[PDB]
This record gives C-alpha cells, sequence and structure tokens, in this order.
C-alpha cells in the first residue's frame, strides 16, 4: 500500500490548480479503492491550499478571505484579520462553515487593518478579479505585516488557464524597518498541443516608518512598482528577447536565410 | 550597354 | 464648414473633402531634389519637387520616400508633403475646414504628438482627429465585424475588428509590402538581363509591377506550364521604346508575399499573418471572423490573388468554418473611402479635437488615451 | 474500465508538466502495473544518448531502431548488445539510410549548429518508413538554460506506375526555455506539439526521395516554430496583460463605449 500514496501525493501537491480537482478526479478513477487515496488526500490539499494563496467565502461576511500558514490556527480552522471571526474550512468541497468570534487586544494589529483596507482599492485596481488578506503575527519577537494578493482565471471553452500568487513580509521597527516578499505566475495552453508558463521573482527593500496614512500608500506604491515592472518586462522583453534566445537554440531560418538545397547538401561537404 | 536595358 | 479627410499612405497620398466616394487628391509621397545643376536659370527651378511633378521631373531628380516600412524618417519632409496636399493639389487654406488623419496601428506614441503639433501650429487646422486605418476599411466594406490585410507600400496590417472595434491583441504588423516587393521584381529581371538602379529606375519598375505580374493559383504547375510553352510570354517597353520579353517573372514576384523565404524575411506570409491573426481572438467570434475576410490597399490587386488567398488559408484553418474573400473592385481606396464616411456622421462632428481644445492642452491631449 | 485507466493515465501526462515526464511515467507505471507496456508506447518522452564505441560518433534511442532486448548504430550498422538474427534494413535501404544521416547532419548543423542527430529508416512491402530524431541542450556557461527535442516520423507509399510517392509525415517537438536575466525573476517555459501533413510527388533523377523528405522536414519544421513561437507571445501576452493591467483597459473602454455611439451612428448615417 504505502508507494500507492506516495505516488498520489506527488500528483496531489504538485498539480496546476486550473486541473487540480480533475487531477484527484484521475487518480481516483485510475486506483481502485476511494480510502487509501482519500485520505492522503485530505492532508495534500491543506498543505497545497495554504501555497495556492486561494480564498473561501463565508455565507455571513459578505467578502472573501485568503488562506494560509499565517491563518492557520491548528485544529482544521483559519482566521480573518478584518472581520476577526475563525472559521472551518473544507478542503475537498467549496464553501466554508460554522464561524466563531475570535478576541485579542490588537495594538499591532489595528495598525495595518487600516493599511488593508486602502490596499483593497489598489488591488480592485490590479486585477479585474482579485483578492486580499493581511495576517498579524509576532515571529520570535519581532512585529510583521504579511500582505497577500490573488488571483484565478479559466475557461474551458477557450482550453487557457492563467494564475498569480504573492507574498509580502513587511517588519516594523523603528525608525528603518526590513521588507522580504514573492511574486509568482503560472499559465497553461492546451487547445491542441501544450504550452506552459512558470515565474517566480524574490525582493528585499528597506524603508522608514512616518504616519499611518504614508505607510499605507508607501506599501502600495512598492507593490505597484514591483508588480508593474514584473509584467513590463515579462511582455515587453520576452515578446523581443525569447525570441533572440528561443532563435540561439534552434533557428528560424539558417545562418544562409534561405532554405536549404538537397543536391548542394549531399554533395558539398563545405570547408572548415 | 551591356545590360540589355541598362548598361 | 465640411473636412478634410487625409490618408498618409507609405506611397500615395489620398485626400479630398468628406462625404465623397473618391478622393480629389491621389499623388505619390516623394520629395524629389535635384540631382543636378540648373543651369537655364530662366526656369524658376525648385529647391524640391513633389507628386506628379516629381514623376514628371522623373530623369533629372533623387527621389525621396519620407515614410519608409511605415514610419517618418524626416518630418520636413512629410511636412512638404502636407504643405503640397492643402495648398497645390486641393487649392485650400488648412486654416479654414476640419481634417483627419489617418495612422497606423502600434505606431509609436510620440509620433501623435508631432503629427498633431504640425497639424494645428504648422497648418492651423480648426478641428482635428486621428484615426487607425485598418477600421475604416471594413466600415467601407459596410460590414461590422472582419479580419483586414491591408497592404500598401509599407506595411501589411492584420487586424480583426469586431462589433466595430479594432482588438489590439491580435494586430499583426508585417513589414512585407509593395516597396519590398518592387525590390524582389528589380531582381527576377536581372536574371533575364534588364537593369534599374537609380531611384528613378525603381519608379520604372513600380510601373510594371503595377502591369504585367499577376498570381498563380499553383506555383510549380503554372511555372511547368510557362517552362514548357512561350505562350505566357508578355511585354511593356520602357519610356526609350525598346520592349521587354517577360513569362515566369510574371507570376514568381508576387509568389513572395505567400514565400517570405524568397526575400529572407524570417516573418509569416499574407494567409498566415491573416490566420495567425484570427487564432488570436475570443473563440466564439471565430467564425465570425472567417465569413469576413477583407483586403484592401494597393498590394491587393494583382490578378487571381484572392483565390489563390482563398485556396492557401482553407489548409490553415480546420475545414467547413466557411472562410470567404471580400475583394470587389474599388479596393484600392477603402481606406480613404471610410474616412469620408466617418467625417459626414455628425456625431464624429461633437467628437473631433476643436483647435481651441489644443490651444489649451497642448499635445498633452493625447497623454489620457496613449497609456 | 482499463480503456478508461490507459485515457486517464494520458490525460495525467497532458496535465503533469512535461519536465518531469519520466520520473512521472515511472511513478505512474508502478502505481499501475499490467498497463506498463500500453504506458511506454502511448506516453512520448525525451530521448537517450548513446555512444558506438566502435566508430567514436553519438547516436539516440527510440523504439523503431531498437529491436527487442538491443538497439542498432545508424553508423557501425550493429546492435548493443549483440543479437544472432536481428530485424535489418535491405542493403539499399541501408545505403539511403546512410545518405539520409550525412543530408540530415548537414540540416541539423545549420539549424543548430550542435547537439546530436540520429536517422534510422525500416522496409515495408509498399515503401520505406523513417525517423529522424535531434536533441540540443542550451548554454551551461550561462544564466539562460534550455532542451529542444525532434521527432519526425515519416511512412513512404511507393506506387505501381508513373513513379510517383505519397508520403505521410507525423512530427513532434518538446522544449524547455528557463530563463534568468533582466533582474526581474526568472521563467521557465515548457511546450509540446504535434502535427501532421501529406502530399504526392513524382521521383527525379536529379533529385532521390530523400530530397523529398527532407523538404516536407523542412516545410514542417518552419510550420511547427512559427507555430510555437506565436502560441508562446499569444498566451504570454494576453493572459498575463489580462491578468495584472486595469487602468489601461479602463480607458480603452472609455474608447470602445464613445466608438460604440459612433458605430450605432453609422448604422443612420449610412441609410442617409
Ligand atoms: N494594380 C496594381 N497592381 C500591382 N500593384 C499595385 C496596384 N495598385 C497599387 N499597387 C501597389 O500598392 C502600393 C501602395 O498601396 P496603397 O495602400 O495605395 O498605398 P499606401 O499604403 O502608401 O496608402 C504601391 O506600391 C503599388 O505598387
Ligand atoms: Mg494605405
Amino acid at each position: 500500500d504505502e508507494e500507492k500514496v506516495r505516488i498520489a501525493a506527488k500528483f496531489i501537491t504538485h498539480a496546476p490548480p486550473g486541473e487540480f480537482n480533475e487531477v484527484f478526479n484521475d487518480v481516483r478513477l485510475l486506483l481502485n479503492n476511494d480510502n487509501l487515496l482519500r485520505e492522503g488526500a485530505a492532508h495534500a490539499f491543506a498543505q497545497y491550499n495554504m501555497d495556492q494563496f486561494t480564498p473561501v467565502k463565508i455565507e455571513g461576511y459578505d467578502d472573501q478571505v485568503l488562506i494560509t500558514e499565517h491563518g492557520d490556527l491548528g485544529n482544521s480552522r483559519f482566521l480573518d484579520p478584518r472581520n476577526q471571526i475563525s472559521f472551518k474550512f473544507d478542503h475537498l468541497r467549496k464553501e466554508a462553515s460554522d464561524p466563531q468570534p475570535e478576541d485579542v487586544d490588537g495594538g499591532l494589529k489595528s495598525w495595518r487593518e487600516s493599511c488593508d483596507s486602502a490596499l483593497r482599492a489598489y488591488v480592485k485596481d490590479h486585477y479585474s478579479n482579485g483578492f486580499c488578506t493581511v495576517y498579524a503575527k509576532t515571529i520570535d519577537g519581532q512585529q510583521t505585516i504579511i500582505a497577500c494578493i490573488e488571483s484565478h482565471q479559466f475557461q474551458p471553452k477557450n482550453f487557457w488557464n492563467g494564475r498569480w500568487r504573492s507574498e509580502w513580509k513587511f517588519t516594523i521597527t523603528p525608525p528603518s524597518a526590513q521588507v522580504v516578499g514573492v511574486l509568482k505566475i503560472q499559465v497553461h495552453y492546451y487547445e491542441d498541443g501544450n504550452v506552459q508558463l512558470v515565474s517566480h521573482k524574490d525582493v528585499q527593500d528597506s524603508v522608514t516608518v512616518s504616519n499611518e496614512v504614508q505607510t499605507t500608500k508607501e506599501f502600495i506604491k512598492i507593490i505597484e512598482s514591483a508588480e508593474n515592472e514584473y509584467q513590463t518586462a515579462i511582455s515587453e522583453n520576452y515578446q523581443t528577447m525569447s525570441d533572440t534566445t528561443f532563435k540561439a537554440l534552434r533557428r528560424q531560418l539558417p545562418v544562409t536565410r534561405t532554405k536549404i538545397d538537397w543536391n548542394k547538401i549531399l554533395s558539398y561537404k563545405i570547408g572548415k | 550597354p551591356a545590360w540589355x536595358a541598362x548598361c | 464648414i465640411a473636412a478634410l479627410v487625409v490618408d498618409n499612405g507609405s506611397g500615395m497620398c489620398k485626400a479630398g473633402f468628406a462625404g465623397d466616394d473618391a478622393p480629389r487628391a491621389v499623388f505619390p509621397s516623394i520629395v524629389g531634389r535635384p540631382r543636378h545643376q540648373g543651369v537655364m536659370v530662366g526656369m524658376g527651378q525648385k529647391d524640391s519637387y513633389v507628386g506628379d511633378e516629381a514623376q514628371s521631373k522623373r530623369g533629372i531628380l533623387t527621389l525621396k520616400y519620407p515614410i519608409e516600412h511605415g514610419i517618418v524618417t524626416n518630418w520636413d519632409d512629410m511636412e512638404k508633403i502636407w504643405h503640397h496636399t492643402f495648398y497645390n493639389e486641393l487649392r485650400v487654406a488648412p486654416e479654414e475646414h476640419p481634417v483627419l488623419l489617418t495612422e497606423a496601428p502600434l505606431n509609436p506614441k510620440a509620433n501623435r504628438e508631432k503629427m498633431t503639433q504640425i497639424m494645428f501650429e504648422t497648418f492651423n487646422t480648426p478641428a482635428m482627429y486621428v484615426a487607425i486605418q485598418a477600421v475604416l476599411s471594413l466600415y467601407a466594406s459596410g460590414r461590422t465585424t472582419g479580419i483586414v490585410m491591408d497592404s500598401g507600400d509599407g506595411v501589411t496590417h492584420t487586424v480583426p475588428i469586431y462589433e466595430g472595434y479594432a482588438l489590439p491583441h491580435a494586430i499583426l504588423r508585417l513589414d512585407l509590402a509593395g516597396r519590398d516587393l518592387t525590390d524582389y521584381l528589380m531582381k527576377i529581371l536581372t536574371e533575364r538581363g534588364y537593369s534599374f538602379t537609380t531611384t528613378a529606375e525603381r519608379e520604372i519598375v513600380r510601373d510594371i509591377k503595377e502591369k504585367l505580374c499577376y498570381v498563380a493559383l499553383d506555383f510549380e504547375q503554372e511555372m511547368a506550364t510557362a517552362a514548357s510553352s512561350s505562350s505566357l510570354e508578355k511585354s511593356y517597353e520602357l519610356p526609350d521604346g525598346q520592349v521587354i520579353t517577360i513569362g515566369n517573372e510574371r507570376f514568381r514576384c508576387p509568389e513572395a508575399l505567400f514565400q517570405p523565404s524568397f526575400l529572407g524575411m524570417e516573418s509569416c506570409g499574407i494567409h498566415e499573418t491573416t490566420f495567425n491573426s484570427i487564432m488570436k481572438c475570443d473563440v466564439d467570434i471565430r467564425k465570425d471572423l472567417y465569413a469576413n475576410t477583407v483586403l484592401s490597399g494597393g498590394t491587393t490587386m494583382y490578378p487571381g490573388i484572392a483565390d489563390r488567398m482563398q485556396k492557401e488559408i482553407t489548409a490553415l484553418a480546420p475545414s467547413t468554418m466557411k472562410i470567404k474573400i471580400i475583394a470587389p473592385p474599388e479596393r484600392k481606396y477603402s481606406v480613404w473611402i471610410g474616412g469620408s464616411i466617418l467625417a459626414s456622421l455628425s456625431t464624429f462632428q461633437q467628437m473631433w479635437i476643436s483647435k481651441q481644445e489644443y490651444d489649451e492642452s497642448g499635445p498633452s491631449i493625447v497623454h489620457r488615451k496613449c497609456f | 474500465m482499463s480503456d478508461q485507466q490507459l485515457d486517464c493515465a494520458l490525460d495525467l501526462m497532458r496535465r503533469l508538466p512535461p519536465q518531469q515526464i519520466e520520473k512521472n511515467l515511472s511513478d505512474l507505471i508502478d502505481l499501475v502495473p499490467s498497463l506498463c507496456e500500453d504506458l511506454l508506447s502511448s506516453v512520448d518522452q525525451p530521448l537517450k544518448i548513446a555512444r558506438d564505441k566502435v566508430v567514436g560518433k553519438d547516436y539516440l534511442l527510440c523504439d523503431y531502431n531498437r529491436d527487442g532486448d538491443s538497439y542498432r548504430s545508424p553508423w557501425s550498422n550493429k546492435y548493443d548488445p549483440p543479437l544472432e538474427d536481428g530485424a535489418m534494413p535491405s542493403a539499399r535501404l541501408r545505403k539511403l539510410e546512410v545518405e539520409a544521416n550525412n543530408a540530415f547532419d548537414q540540416y541539423r548543423d545549420l539549424y543548430f549548429e550542435g547537439g546530436v542527430s540520429s536517422v534510422y529508416l525500416w522496409d515495408l512491402d509498399h515503401g520505406f518508413a523513417g525517423v529522424i530524431l535531434i536533441k540540443k541542450a542550451g548554454d551551461g556557461s550561462k544564466k539562460i538554460k534550455g532542451c529542444w527535442d525532434s521527432i519526425h516520423v515519416v511512412e513512404v507509399q511507393e506506387k505501381s506506375s508513373g513513379r510517383t510517392a505519397h508520403y505521410k509525415l507525423t512530427s513532434t517537438v518538446m522544449l524547455w526555455l528557463q530563463t534568468n536575466k533582466s533582474g526581474s525573476g526568472t521563467m521557465n517555459l515548457g511546450g509540446s506539439l504535434t502535427r501532421q501533413m501529406e502530399k504526392d510527388e513524382t521521383v527525379s533523377d536529379c533529385s532521390p526521395h530523400i530530397a523529398n523528405i527532407g523538404r516536407l522536414v523542412e516545410d514542417m519544421e518552419n510550420k511547427i516554430r512559427s507555430t510555437l513561437n506565436e502560441i508562446y507571445f499569444g498566451k504570454t501576452k494576453d493572459i498575463v496583460n489580462g491578468l495584472r493591467s486595469v487602468q489601461t483597459f479602463a480607458d480603452k473602454s472609455k474608447q470602445e463605449a464613445l466608438k460604440n455611439d459612433l458605430v450605432e451612428a453609422l448604422k443612420r448615417k449610412q441609410q442617409c
């Protein structure tokens, strides 16, 4: 038995997020028994859904909250920093339910809930469709803001699927603060043959702390700048420079700029 | 003049 | 007051007042300077010549096109083309009538400023607008959706226009056009011993290209026929009275539009860039496009080109999509025709950038649009 | 049941990344024995390099050059390991095979200026069939990495009279590019396309059958490559721009709105 559940775990863990549910269906059709797959897939889906960072909607909140390690309470429940209410998330099904209220002193927390509320608007202005969450946690005595932004786009009729992930950590320190983050892009097309795009960028920065409005504006300016430069390179450079590097791996026309001629190619072992 | 229609 | 419609084509400038179904001025967009000294001072000879004056005076002038491939190369030369357009070709003061300029999609944003600044500040236009050429073409063809294959002297442009909009993501600018096609004729003529070098001589070749050349429906079958029998051979005599005898060359030149390989061009051929454009669309509109293939601009005139284009693009598309080629006569001028219709709309008569708007906002009027 | 196991196995091998094919295939035959032979035949996978020790030259391994326990080298004409029988070509087909290897060695040299290739032909009662193989790795001195693989499989029908042959070409191109420049992070792109093309041509006294084959291969590789580059730029532009653009799209929507009303007015003024 144990090999089968490790083979399934690799497929479930690495699956493309427009297609992961279908891959689970594929693996459950491939093997004869449900239980050995279902029980491993729950543990995989915990880890997996957190790294997708994807939201769920809770039926009384009227908003979308992202899911992550910084949100994970243990005991199968997740935080909502805006609404301040914990909830259980199902890892197979679409919905989440039975919420419970969460209380704290919230000093450090309150300072960025403002900044979060600001960020939401700039998300609306970055993505046609887009969702966010800003986590508040003490890490080994450090004071941190963890801000995250998300997009899923899919359509079966188009045979393309396209996805976005972002992580930003800002460490509160007077007068000078530190920043760390990662940005990722994944796209798949499969109409007749297949093509895939995979990417990351990692960012480190230093900042200074002044006022609630100014930090709100500044963090957003960095996110704005970084995402727009990252998109600008990934469109404008790749439409030209990738043609030249792909050409350097295989050419479109030869060094001659002519179609080759079989008579001369057979006969003429042209000089060294 | 060499050329058929030119030099 | 009536509007003036101007088509800033690479080869010929088509111009006239709105509502008219044919332009009032059509001339080669050439600034021609002296090749030699003007010894007979009594002539009143000119620092440069333009249009049909340069083409009459061909043998003594260095003919420069101000647009090459598709971009303006020297603004003052283009400015002379415009000055001549107003004062000489149309015999009007540009201060006195609204003006429409055609423009190509994906032309860099600074060009829009230069054109706008020249038209208000050199030519004092009382109102102005700048339009994507290809849109005007379909518009003129009546239809409210389709794919344009517009090719003049400089750029081949493919645009899928849907619900009356250009879809910018699908626009395939192709650097193969009439001028490039002219060059290749020079070479295949050279094979048979005819030579042409001077820029004057280039324009002679252009006259030949517009007459003897045609598109064969299938290349080696035609060529095998031509290699067998002199029946496919015709002639056309230069200004110096000598006939040129020509066969195999007639289909061979415009074959290049289907085979950019013949010229070493890395870009795909005319049917190809059309398909390659179609496929980029919102999938639901694919069949909306295939029934609505629209050809235009001077290079689209060759006999048999539509029938070939059909048999060609039929291979690329999945079958039974009903691909149809819209290629009647008058497609020499669809682009300018479209502007003439657009400039007849009362809503458009509200929509122009006014002289007063530019006189308050300067070139910054375009920065809201250009991103 | 078992036909659906093979179908969902192939769907899985469409959805999983092409970089991990051999890992994922070994895992998939470990999760399903019995299907191993079907899987190894149906699933396409990167080629394997071989060295002919008698000649001192490289070749590539495929299921057509293989005959049971061993593979025939295109240079020495022997199998490794050696065999008591072996399904050899005819002597004249072998001579043709040498001529093909030489022609396609030039072809590859001109298009790639590196990597390795192989050519093999198998005798048929109605003509000949053939495989052309190519492999090329990227520059290991650079940040940018990659590979390109060619598979062309061709079947030739030699007709009874009028010296025509009909050619049926199948082709697959496998790609991965890894890219690590301009300070905008890194991107990996995977690609796999498959095509078929058919033609009939008259045999000539000046150009042998290989020149025909070759004309199809060149026209096919041009078509495949052009298709590939445009598929990359198409999806990498439209989806990435669509995900993280908003303001340009709002201003273009203002142009759409104005232009709509102009088009509505065109209905009336075109009638007028
Ligand atoms: N009947 C014809 N036969 C061949 N070529 C033609 C014909 N009519 C026009 N052309 C070519 O079209 C080119 C210009 O096309 P056009 O679109 O009218 O100019 P522009 O693109 O500069 O506006 C010229 O170079 C000319 O050679
Ligand atoms: Mg034009």
